[PDB]
């Protein structure tokens, strides 16, 4: 009992093959009743697994079996598997996902077709599910930092297909069955527009195209006056009679096309209908993708890309205002707000479509991509972020996306692009050389929402601010303005004229919109690792040394997170430092893995790249004590003690009554987070970077 | 069959609040939007076929009322109230499947009426006159949801800072500090105590906009703006010694004593941080009694953090309109960070004169550039690294090129390099990499200012 484990604890601490056995031992004696015997089992491979004994998946294969017997036991096997997970740092990076996925599959697919023999079966899922379901894994996997990941929407996938299991009866007899596309109507008829009364469908019920007369394409017609959304509402009762389910969301959608077209290629009706149509069409795309949508997303994307083409003089203004133009006019907000939403929804709709795209089996992808698709998309991205022109904040995040999404499936199914068909350095490379000037903007936490120069901060000023689809990206003042404009009597063409006037007292909107905005850069980050895995370093991509940008964007926090920022008590602190943290293995895979840079010389950076190590490396000497570490917690962390104390208040964990065992791992983690705030694992990897290449000068700094 | 049905609702009931935005304080938030729509369906079309009930009452009560805990008055309301309809199994013959929801039912309907109500009886919010009301009333002790209807049926009724009061139970507060605290130092105190510290140095950043109900971060002390973060205080501001309340307040009990030197491990630097944001809105006493000598003993100690937590404090002894703006009292932070030679220090050292560098400005400026480009720049491995870090660090704060941050302190340096010429032929190309420009180009631009002290002096070089 107690001796196996003072013993184990002793041995641990102590320092090859010598545990071998003892993990595998572990792993037996893991194979009571009592809590206070296993929980140092497992606790012993964390101390075990400091050395190289990741080297496969049997740890997890032992995982495998512990979890399922036991199904205060959640995070038992997560966080310590999140010690191997984390461990990523390429191969092993891959294929450790694999392991995980089959592990899905096979147990969900034999799950469909239900004795008691599989009455667990549906356990095992208990288990896969309650263990994903970011802060606690992040190992390779489907990957983005703010929303979607797809293993987010397969999710979807299952939770729905484990639904009709349910229903099955308890002898499966009557079988009721789905309700067909029953729902899909009402879905589409009730759309909330989130923020705005009225919906859609109604506020469109009340639109007239005007100095177009006569509207045709196919068994759809609209005339002169009356409302636009009355002839919808016909058209899907209509194809509800004979459409199939999954051709009828096609051939509806590929009329919304040909509309919103005549309306955008100007006649000289004001564009009203454009910003709703194209919400609605979002409804439509993700509504239950499955296999359904085939083509029918590339023939909306060139046109969707081609429409936003269309529209520029709203992303192309210019920068500075000249002096000579005074600003006295009629000051009309409402002829801005649709030139806005149809760019905002636009460029959702295309994130919409990928992630989608990102749903469907294994060698469908190769269809889609071609030299047509995306040719047409780089006049997109490559209009978005300027460097010669206003930045705008809302499509900015919806522009990477996007080249995140593609990035991450790349290297998922195999045989890249075709063998990368299309994609050409010239091309790729600029896609990435205008990421460059993204990272070396600041975000002071303060500064957002003011008014200033680019290339400062990303501003997001306060007249365009609005939930877009996907995501809910700032506070949104004006997100009930939208239902302003509509009148809701007369059945009008033209907006109700809103003033910029009465458009937008406390700041803590600023940290929000600064924490989310802050995602940005822990994105822009999983861009690189997947950039560094594909290419194999040939091509002039990684030769064009990040290690220059990557380093001269590590320096700078880790000069201003320690002088300007620790004490203050703010929210973003431990983002920005889990930040950082991250921001090592950019470099040091970089480093590790390569070491030949494909530029010879380092000494452009060579200044600011020892440093960098150098502060890392000063943990070397390492208040240890306890009574201290919670004396910094009240100066530091108080808020971030404000929220894990309100959890177990209002919304439990599935845990907390009285873990007391766990209760002390609650007593571990706040001092990593009492740690890297003020400023391990990591710390054997920045010495290794400096050893293996003046040593004269070499032992200066080591006696510094 | 019986249990895996209850679990998959704490499967996703407990998942979608796990991806909320946090924000902590006193209201959650939700990022997505459709998440909340592929999960209160099957919240709705799981209950609805009404199956899978093992007593207990463990967790659909709490799952239905957690999700309405996110939602209440927020924008998601009508997100909540079209999605799930309760009033299909409404059903109150006074009877009322559930116990649980009658309380959510209750406040949907509380908040509908609006107009008149009632008073609370039981100190509820307004409650109003029923048919009875009393199904709410008090709850039975399950622990974890026994709070969640607490939270939730008061929330009709009417901020930070004011947790730390109510975390140990504005002249009041002063007079209930200044007598509390000193009975709190008194008796063996490291904790209770340094709350105290920081609460200190809040009212003051409270304080100084006498130059209650809701406040926290103050704008200056706590907030990043992108400038030169030290030309936002003001110069001129009031003087710490009988205008500031607090500071004296802590001068007499934490600032004296023979403990200061050696006690207060962690509680030393809670003054710290209180003192700065003193100072930040108190132009601070121009020695300095004891504070000043903390700093010394403060900076001096061989710890890491407690160190660089004091680099922060020194440009706020430079900055002051008044007595000594730009007089002797910039020379004694000179010559005392002149002073330290110590192998330890390193660092602090270098962080320290940048500061210095950007808190003073016109001829000062030009001159103390200079000292750190002049030797730290030199010889010493162990240095030269760091101090090619931070100037071109400081070029991206006040945002100009190096070379653009230059200027000046070239036409003094390179008459010197150009009166030992090749000899050296080592600082010169050690500089030369920092502006980054090719040394054909900027001697050729500068070559006005060497010939005339060139050829002619120093002629054992022809």
């Amino acid at each position: 009992r107690e001796t196996v484990g003072e013993f184990s604890s002793d041995d641990d601490d102590d320092i090859g093959t010598r545990p071998p056995r003892f993990t595998q031992i572990p792993p037996s004696s893991a194979a009571t009743q009592i809590p206070t015997t296993l929980e140092v089992t497992t606790t012993t491979l964390n101390n075990k697994q400091s050395k190289n004994d990741n080297q496969v998946n049997q740890l997890n294969k032992a995982q495998g079996e512990a979890s399922m017997l036991r199904d205060n036991i959640e995070r038992e096997k997560e966080k310590n598997i999140q010690a191997v997970k984390v461990n990523e740092l390429v191969k092993h990076l891959q294929e450790l996902a694999k392991l995980k996925q089959e592990l899905q599959k096979l147990e969900d697919e034999k799950k469909f077709l239900q004795r008691g023999k599989s009455k667990r079966e549906v356990i095992t899922n208990v288990k896969p599910p309650s263990t994903t379901l970011n802060t606690i894994t992040p190992d390779s996997s489907s990957v983005a930092i703010e929303a979607k990941p797809q293993s987010p929407q397969s999710k979807k996938r299952k939770i729905s297909d484990n639904l009709l299991k349910k229903n099955m009866v308890p002898l499966n007899p009557n079988r009721i069955i789905p309700d067909e596309t029953s729902l899909f109507l009402e879905s589409i008829l009730l759309h909330q527009i989130i923020g705005a009364d009225l919906s859609t469908i109604e506020i469109l019920n009340r639109l007239k195209l005007d100095y177009i007369t006569e509207f045709k394409f196919k068994n759809f017609v609209i005339a002169k006056g009356a409302p636009i959304g009355k002839s919808i509402v016909s058209l899907l009762l209509r194809c509800k009679k004979t459409l199939t389910l999954d051709r009828f969301i096609d051939t509806l959608l590929e009329d919304i096309a040909v509309l919103i077209k005549e309306i955008s290629v100007h006649p000289n009706e004001s564009k009203l209908a454009v910003p709703f149509l194209v919400a609605l069409m979002y409804q439509i795309v993700q509504f239950r993708p499955s296999a359904t949508h085939n083509l029918a997303l590339k023939d909306c994307f060139l046109f969707i890309c081609d429409l936003i083409r269309i529209y520029h003089h709203v992303l192309k203004v210019p920068i500075h205002e000249s002096n000579m133009n005074l600003h006295v006019e009629p000051q009309i907000f409402q002829y801005e707000l649709i030139d806005y939403l149809i760019i905002s929804y636009s460029f959702d709709l295309l994130e919409g479509i990928l992630r989608v795209l990102q749903s469907h089996p294994k060698q469908t992808y190769m269809e889609f991509f071609d030299e047509n698709i995306l040719k047409s998309f780089e006049f997109v991205y490559k209009l978005a972020l300027t460097i010669s022109y206003k930045p705008m904040v809302n499509v900015i995040f919806s522009a990477v996306e996007v080249v995140n999404i593609i990035t991450s499936i790349i290297l998922n199914m195999d045989n890249s692009s075709d063998l990368k068909s299309l994609i050409s350095g010239s091309w790729w490379r600029d896609c990435i050389t205008r990421l460059y000037a993204l990272l070396e903007k600041e975000i002071k936490s303060g500064d957002v929402y003011n008014e200033n120069v680019d290339t400062t901060t990303l501003h997001m000023s306060k007249y365009h601010d609005f939930f877009g689809l996907i995501r809910n990206i700032g506070d949104n003042e004006l997100g009930g303005l939208i239902s302003k404009l509509i009148y809701t009597d007369r059945l009008q063409s033209v907006p109700r004229v809103i003033s910029k006037e009465d458009i937008g007292t406390a700041p803590i909107i600023g940290y929000k919109m600064e924490k989310w905005l802050l995602k940005l850069k822990d994105e822009v980050l999983n861009i690189f690792e997947n950039l560094l895995m594909i290419y194999g370093d040939d091509a002039t991509i990684v030769n064009g040394e990040m290690l220059i940008h990557s380093s001269k964007f590590l320096s700078r926090e880790q000069a201003l997170m320690i002088e300007r920022y620790v004490g203050q008590d703010s929210p973003n602190l431990d983002l920005r430092c889990h930040l950082i943290e991250h921001t090592l293995t950019i470099i040091y895979r970089l480093w590790k893995d390569h070491f030949k840079q494909l530029e010879e010389q380092i000494k452009q950076v060579e200044s600011q790249l020892i440093m960098s190590l150098w502060r890392f490396l000063v943990c070397q000497t390492e208040t240890a004590n306890e009574r201290e570490m919670r004396d910094h917690r009240h100066l530091v962390d108080s808020l971030h003690d404000l929220t894990i104390k309100d959890q177990a208040s209002y919304y439990e964990d599935a845990f907390e009554d009285l873990p007391e065992y766990i209760e002390e791992e609650l007593k571990m983690q706040l001092n990593k987070r009492t740690g890297r705030i003020m400023q391990k694992f990591q710390e054997m990897a920045r010495t290794i970077l400096e050893s293996k290449s003046t040593l004269e000068e070499a032992d200066s700094l080591y006696i510094s | 069959y019986a249990e895996i049905q209850l679990k998959y609702i704490s499967l996703v009931v407990d998942y979608v609040c796990n991806r909320t935005i946090s924000t902590a304080l006193d209201a959650p938030a939700l990022v997505c939007c459709e998440q909340l729509k592929f999960v209160l369906t099957t919240m709705h079309h799981f209950l609805d076929n009404k199956y899978g009930l093992l007593d207990n009452d463990p967790t659909m009560a709490k799952g239905i009322l957690r999700l309405y805990s996110l939602c209440i008055s927020n924008d998601f309301s009508k997100c909540f109230v079209d999605h799930f309809p309760i009033d299909q199994w409404a059903d109150f013959s006074q009877s009322e499947t559930n116990k649980a929801l009658s309380i959510v039912y209750f406040d949907l309907k509380r908040r509908s009426l609006p107009v008149e109500a009632l008073k609370y009886d039981n100190k509820f919010n307004i409650w109003v006159y029923q048919s009875p009301d009393s199904s709410l009333k008090n709850v039975t002790s399950p622990f974890d949801d026994r709070y969640k209807q607490l939270e939730k049926l008061r929330l009709l009724v009417l901020l930070l800072k004011y947790r730390v009061n109510q975390l140990s139970p504005f002249k009041l507060i002063l007079n209930e500090a200044s007598v509390s605290i000193q009975t709190c130092f008194k008796t063996n105190n490291i904790t209770r105590l340094t709350s105290w510290t920081v609460i200190l140095g809040r009212l003051a950043c409270l304080e100084s906009e006498k130059f209650m109900d809701n406040w926290y971060v103050c704008h200056l002390c706590d907030i990043e703006k992108t400038g030169n973060p030290f030309v936002r205080i003001n110069p001129n501001r009031p003087e710490a010694a009988g205008k500031s309340e607090i500071f004296r307040i802590l001068h007499s009990n934490f600032l004296s004593h023979p403990n200061i030197d050696e006690f207060s491990e962690s509680l030393l630097s809670g003054i710290l941080f209180s003192l700065h944001r003193i100072f930040s809105h108190f132009q601070p006493p121009k020695q300095i009694n004891k504070s000043f000598k903390l700093v010394q003993k403060c900076f001096m100690n061989s710890n890491r953090y407690l160190r660089l937590l004091s680099t922060r404090i020194i440009p706020l002894f430079n900055i002051s309109d008044s007595h000594n703006s730009e007089d002797e009292h910039t020379a004694t932070l000179i010559k005392f960070l002149q002073s330290q030679k110590l192998p330890v220090v390193k660092e602090n050292l270098v962080i320290a004169w940048t500061q210095l560098t950007l808190t003073t400005s016109n001829d000062v400026f030009d001159t103390l550039l200079l000292k750190l480009i002049d030797i730290f720049n030199s010889d010493d491995y162990s240095l030269r690294i760091m101090m090619t870090l931070q100037i071109k660090n400081m070029a991206k704060i006040l945002k100009k090129t190096p070379y653009q941050l230059l200027s000046p302190i070239l036409p003094v340096l390179l008459r010197q390099l150009g009166k030992n010429l090749v000899e050296r032929k080592v600082g010169f190309q050690n500089l030369i990499e920092l502006l980054g420009y090719s040394s054909k180009t900027i001697l050729d631009i500068f070559q006005r200012y060497i010939i005339p002290y060139a050829i002619i002096q120093y002629k054992s070089d022809v």
